[PDB]
């Protein structure tokens, strides 16, 4: 494998009823206008050229789900065939469009266990100035 | 319907031309353009723009196809075409809307178009250099852009004029070819700016850490290797099957015990020097000292492609593999006349003296920026297309925007001597051509509607009173808003680029005005 | 004429933000969080990464000041509060008649002439003593950090920096990036830090059976080529069954024994291997004269391809009879700690040292970090270029009376945008005295009727009082590169930023 | 600057001609198309007097 395909409605029902054991499967939605949608399928296909050992899936939001509300935005679904254990919800939980591969990689942590020494910093958050003060003159009188 | 659905293709028509308007010439504005993703692009060129651009109307689509076939096959000219067909539309909706059949408009353009044709053929050039390439003193100092040195530029100019003049090439058996282009280059840093040489035949690399060749004496041939012998394996070439532990350490001197004829072969006759690329060991040159054959290394795969497309000795006739027992003919065999080391710049490079077929100039730069390399290349490149596009034909016009008045002229001369039901039609495709003079003053920062008004007046006078027809052609200038005579300095341009693009402006005008509807019947 | 205006409308916008935040009296920004949260910070490099605009122009200047704060590393705020201040001083007032073509002529003009005001009053140096450019370190690094034991670690940056060059063949260049790391190992006293060879092991080397001990050997590396492959380009050999694959471990043998009709002359030790371990082809490999590491990292790989010098190819034998591996090199595994160390001395590619310090927690790790940066850095900046300028707001007034005598001095037709352009580099001592907390506009004018006279050009103000005071007496000095840097990163801005014509969309 | 923009041309290029010649002081821009553009004129032999 190792490349996304278009799926179907019969093809995603017989999926979800198969109930497999260690297949990976990683679902995304798709939406017209948002250059985040075409950002993350072109991540996705740079990242799917490197690991073949998950598979893909690239729905369409007018095939799945008829009546959706307007904060159903398109997010990412990661399942083991029939389990649920972690449902990226809301684009606040990476950053926007500073998105790259290593944040994608960090957020999966399912698809390929091997752990580049990314846990150690994920992210660089910002360093408060209070805090930081006071947390450095306890540590240094104590 | 009928009219709305004409006039909304023209509204648009005209309002897909006035974006690539403010980018004609030299002198013009960037264009940033984004995929609607999150990049943009930041470009001034005619075709980039038009190639990177969403569209959605049937007409705005053939016409951008119809720009896209004249420009796979014509280089220049793309940009120009789309503002003649909007200033064509404009002007024929209005003849459309005075109650004329589009018929007689058509049939009006056509013949404007032919009669412009005849009069444009019949209005040449013969000769193709004039005392030495303009002069030698004209022609080399508008196509190159000089922004920091221009005191003398008129030794730079007699170098290129030299360069290009001097040295030809002919394979077609028909017509001379173009001459050398991708000539050697040489970056130095401070130098004397003040002082130049040219000499003949070009160097190979820079031959750095194995300079130990006591080069005394005078050669003649040399030859020429694209593997390099070694004892163990870094190329293609060595075998991956033969498992030989107790052989890697002598299959060195095998090897030379092999060779040793062909060195000898070598030898004969006369040929000394051979070429080797990086991968050879020391101990076969200090062997080969002792009899009078060397190697000079530092060799790459574009030095030889030059060897082999310059005098033409391939060796993959003859070699393909590491066999090095193949047969020995004269393909592989560099046939020179003389190789020589001299001391130049402080250097001792190959030095090869009268080259069979072409004989290329060694350009060396002088102590300056390194922008001097993008310099007199594209002036060079421009005097090669110029001899190479004016050479086989001789269809030249001077000037860029001269031409248009004296047609405009002709075309009202014509109309009104003319008499008949294809009257106006003249005169509207004579008004529709002072758009290019007016858009290149206008992108100038000059006044328009005074340059064009002095360049009529003074194009009159040449059609009025007979005198001349190579004289009295003076058009526009760069530099400032004064008219300059573009013959002594000018520069020509090919007549039958302009005669493709009025031909397909032309017929796209036809094409348009001869669409009635779009409603789906 | 729209689109220049709601250009220089955003810029002025983002260059309006940080533009407090200059001196050492400089003001804090507090960021909410829409979850409910709020951090305080004064640094605007922060501010900046986390902003998110829509307009092309501020996202092109976030990543020119991007650009600039990672090439160089000192001046990467005033470029965006002069970009701002020249397009309204110049696009705001001389754009009523719309003549886009000569203000590029006089930016290039003023951009020349700067550059060359600024090259006729630098003053020369020496680099022979230690003490003047251990002084210049103290006084260009005492901004925002603590003083206790700066002196040692400043000392050691500029031993690290002078024995780290080593690629000179006339354009001198200095990489201490990706050739210089750091090492901590706590335990000890904190008062040793110094410099070594460095080499990046720690527990990666695995004897389990106890053999003879490394003295003063011949290591010759090669490449990593021996994992669970298939081969070197067919598929005859694969790893399916127990049996065939102690057959490979007689392969292995053939693996080194036409090594020992090959290039091995000095008796190798260690190589890199990425895959492969168990407890019965290791001590066959191991009685064959030969070991093997594994465990190997992105840290180990740079410290071989730049100290080593260990390429990546699909060649494991048959290599140059010289590669690498020249030199006698100890290797004796101390003790020191509590985790393995090795100390590769005298081999390859010298002049590669790096740093050794035994410090306790986190919190020192990161100041000394932090200390070895910024003193690099200053050293770097000073080095590069023997020159320096009385700064503080000295060298901007002197650049603007010698633009306005030749403004006036050439009579031109476009000495308007001229002096528009030279009036607009007084912001920096505007807004110091702003911080301090004085009159902006009596102390600018005894500024100006001061820097007028004869032979005074070195008289600047206080950035901690707010009174004028002459540079000689003070010690506040800048490098001569980075000014230029910083006026050409404008000037290019600017002209990018007036050279836009209209704004579409496509693919 | 009101002279020259209620005539047909700029007043910039006036303003820097005016100033660009000599502080003489008899210098004006007249009223012809052929004073507009150059803007040297000599008012005291003319007859232009306030
Ligand atoms: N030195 C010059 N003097 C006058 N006109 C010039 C000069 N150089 C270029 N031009 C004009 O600039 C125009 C450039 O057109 P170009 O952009 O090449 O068209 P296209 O994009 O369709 O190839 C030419 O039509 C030419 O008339
Ligand atoms: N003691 C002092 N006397 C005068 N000026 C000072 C003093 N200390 C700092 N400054 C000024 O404060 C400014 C601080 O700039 P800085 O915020 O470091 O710029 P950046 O953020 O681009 O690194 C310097 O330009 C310097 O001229």
């Amino acid at each position: 494998f190792g490349e996304v395909l278009e799926i179907s409605g019969k093809d995603y029902v017989q999926e979800v009823t198969k109930a497999g054991e260690g297949l990976w499967v990683i679902l995304h939605l798709y939406k017209q206008g948002i250059p985040l949608c075409a950002l993350i399928n072109q991540h996705l296909s740079g990242l799917a050229r490197k690991f073949p050992d998950v598979k893909f899936i690239k729905a369409i939001s007018t095939t799945c789900i008829p009546n959706y509300p307007d904060r159903n935005l398109p997010t990412i679904f990661v399942y083991l065939e029939g389990d649920i254990k972690a449902q990226f919800i809301g684009p606040l939980v990476f950053g926007g469009m500073n998105l790259t591969r290593d944040e994608l990689e960090w957020k999966l942590s399912e698809s390929g266990a091997i752990m580049t020494d990314l846990e150690e910093n994920p992210k660089k958050p910002i360093e408060d100035v209070l805090l930081s003060s006071v947390r450095r003159s306890v540590l240094m009188k104590r | 319907t009928g009219e709305t659905i004409r006039s909304q293709n023209v509204m648009a028509a005209a309002s897909i031309a006035n974006i690539v308007k403010s980018s004609l010439g030299p002198v013009g504005l960037d264009k940033m353009l984004v995929d609607d993703i999150g990049d943009v692009t930041i470009t001034n060129d005619g075709a980039t723009i038009l190639k990177l651009l969403e569209v959605e109307h049937p007409a705005a689509k053939v016409l951008c196809e119809l720009a896209d076939l004249q420009d796979k096959e014509v280089g220049d000219g793309t940009t120009s075409v789309v503002i003649i067909a909007a200033e064509l539309l404009k002007n024929a909706d209005e003849l459309v809307k005075q109650k004329i059949h589009p018929t007689s408009v058509i049939s009006g353009y056509r013949l404007a178009c032919k009669e412009a044709v005849r009069y444009i053929n019949e209005n040449l050039i013969v000769n193709t250099d004039e005392l030495g390439r303009d002069c030698l003193i004209n022609a080399a100092k508008t196509s190159m852009s000089s922004k920091i040195i221009g005191i003398n530029g008129d030794f730079f100019a007699n170098m290129v004029v030299d360069a290009v003049l001097a040295i030809k090439y002919t394979d077609i058996r028909g017509q001379p070819r173009y001459p050398v282009n991708s000539v050697n280059i040489l970056k130095a840093h401070g130098r004397s700016q003040m002082e130049s040489m040219l000499i003949s035949g070009y160097a190979l690399n820079c031959v750095v850490g194995s300079q130990g060749m006591p080069k005394r004496i005078v050669n003649a041939k040399i030859a020429c290797l694209d593997f390099s012998l070694q004892k163990t394996k870094m190329k293609l070439g060595v075998q991956v099957v033969i498992t030989d532990p107790e052989k890697l350490d002598q299959i060195r001197q095998r090897e030379s015990d092999i060779t040793k004829e062909r060195i000898q072969k070598i030898l004969a006759t006369g040929a000394n020097v051979i070429l080797t690329t990086g991968g050879i060991d020391d101990m076969c040159l200090k062997y080969f000292v002792e009899a009078g054959a060397m190697a000079v290394r530092r060799v790459l795969k574009r030095d030889l492609k030059r060897i082999a497309k310059a005098s033409g000795a391939t060796i993959l006739s003859t070699l393909a593999n590491l066999e090095g027992e193949e047969t020995f003919e004269a393909a592989m065999l560099g046939q020179a006349e003389e190789v020589v080391q001299e001391r130049i710049c402080d250097d001792e490079l190959i030095l090869i003296k009268n080259t069979k077929a072409r004989t290329s100039a060694s350009i060396i730069l002088r102590g300056a920026n390194d922008f001097m390399c993008d310099e007199m290349e594209r002036s060079l490149h421009d005097a090669l297309c110029v001899v190479k596009r004016v050479l086989e034909s001789k269809s030249v016009v001077p000037g860029g925007g001269a031409v248009e008045a004296a047609l405009s002229i002709y075309l009202e001369n014509y109309a009104t001597s003319m008499g008949s039901r294809e009257q106006l039609a003249i005169a509207e495709f004579a008004r529709s051509l002072l758009v290019i003079p007016n858009t290149l003053a206008v992108n100038a920062a000059q006044d328009s509607t005074d340059l064009v008004a002095k360049l009529r007046a003074f194009h009159n006078e040449a059609q009025v009173n007979p005198e001349r027809k190579n004289l009295k052609w003076i058009g526009l200038d760069l530099s400032n808003g004064k008219p300059r005579d573009n013959k002594q300095a000018g520069v020509f341009e090919p007549t039958i680029v302009k005669v493709k693009s009025l031909k397909f402006a032309t017929e796209a005008a036809i094409t348009i005005l001869r669409i009635d509807d779009l409603i789906k019947l | 004429r729209k689109v220049q205006s709601g250009n220089i409308n955003a810029a002025k916008t983002i260059a309006d933000i940080i533009r407090t935040c200059l001196g050492p009296k400089s003001m804090m920004k507090m960021l909410l969080d829409p979850m409910g949260g709020i951090v305080m910070t004064n640094d605007g490099n922060a501010i900046l990464r986390e902003i998110q605009v829509q307009h092309p122009a501020a996202k092109s200047m976030i990543e020119i000041s991007r650009t600039q704060d990672e090439e160089v590393g000192d001046g990467t705020t005033s470029v965006i509060i002069l970009a701002g201040e020249m397009l309204s001083v110049a696009e705001h007032f001389l754009e009523q008649q719309m003549h886009p073509t000569v203000v590029i002529s006089a930016y290039r003009k003023a951009l020349d002439d700067m550059i060359s005001t600024l090259k006729k009053i630098s003053i020369p140096v020496d680099i022979s003593d230690s003490d003047m450019m251990l002084n210049i370190i103290n006084s260009s690094i005492t901004t925002k950090a603590i003083s206790r034991w700066s002196s040692l670690a400043c000392n050691i940056a500029l031993d690290a920096v002078k024995m780290v060059q080593f690629e000179e063949n006339g354009r001198k260049e200095i990489d201490i990036k990706k050739y210089a790391r750091v090492e901590k190992i706590p335990g000890g006293i904190i008062e040793d830090s110094c410099v070594l060879r460095g080499v990046m092991i720690n527990k990666d080397v695995t004897h389990p059976r106890m053999r003879r001990y490394i003295k003063n050997p011949r290591i010759v590396l090669l490449d990593s080529s021996l994992e669970y492959k298939k081969g070197e380009s067919q598929t005859d050999i694969e790893i399916t069954r127990e049996e065939d694959f102690t057959r490979i471990l007689q392969m292995e043998e053939e693996y080194i024994q036409q090594l020992c009709e090959d290039i091995i002359q000095l008796k190798p030790d260690v190589v890199i291997t990425e895959k492969g371990i168990s407890d019965l082809a290791q001590h066959y490999l191991m009685r064959a004269n030969i070991t093997a590491i594994r465990r190997v990292r992105k840290t180990d790989n740079n410290r071989i391809a730049r100290a080593c010098g260990a390429r990546i190819v699909s060649r494991p034998e048959e290599l140059r009879e010289d590669d690498v591996g020249t030199g006698a090199g100890l290797l004796e595994i101390k003790k020191i700690g509590d985790e393995y160390f090795t100390f590769i001395t005298d081999c390859k590619d010298p002049k590669a040292c790096t740093i050794l310090l035994r410090g306790a927690s986190k919190e020192i790790l990161s100041e000394v970090e932090r200390n070895l940066q910024d003193a690099m850095q200053v050293c770097r900046n000073v080095l590069l270029d023997p020159q320096l300028v009385p700064g503080g707001g000295a060298s901007e007034m002197a650049v603007a009376h010698a633009l306005t005598e030749k403004s006036k001095a050439m009579t031109g037709v476009e000495q308007w945008p001229y002096r528009a352009v030279a009036q607009a580099l007084e912001v920096i001592p505007r807004t110091l005295i702003q911080n301090c907390g004085a009159s902006t506009i009596r102390l600018l004018t005894s500024l100006r009727a001061k820097h007028t006279q004869e032979n005074c050009e070195t008289w600047g103000v206080n950035g901690e009082t707010g009174t004028l005071v002459d540079m000689k007496e003070l010690g506040i000095w800048e490098p001569l590169a980075v000014k230029l840097q910083t006026y050409k990163t404008a000037v290019e801005t600017a002209v990018l930023l007036l050279r836009i014509d209209d704004i579409v969309s496509g693919h | 600057r009101a002279l020259a923009e209620n005539s047909g041309v700029k007043a910039n290029e006036v303003i820097s001609k005016l100033y660009a010649v000599h502080q003489e002081g008899n210098k004006n821009v007249g009223l012809d198309i052929e004073a507009e553009v150059p803007a040297v004129k000599d008012m005291l032999e003319a007859g232009i007097l306030d």
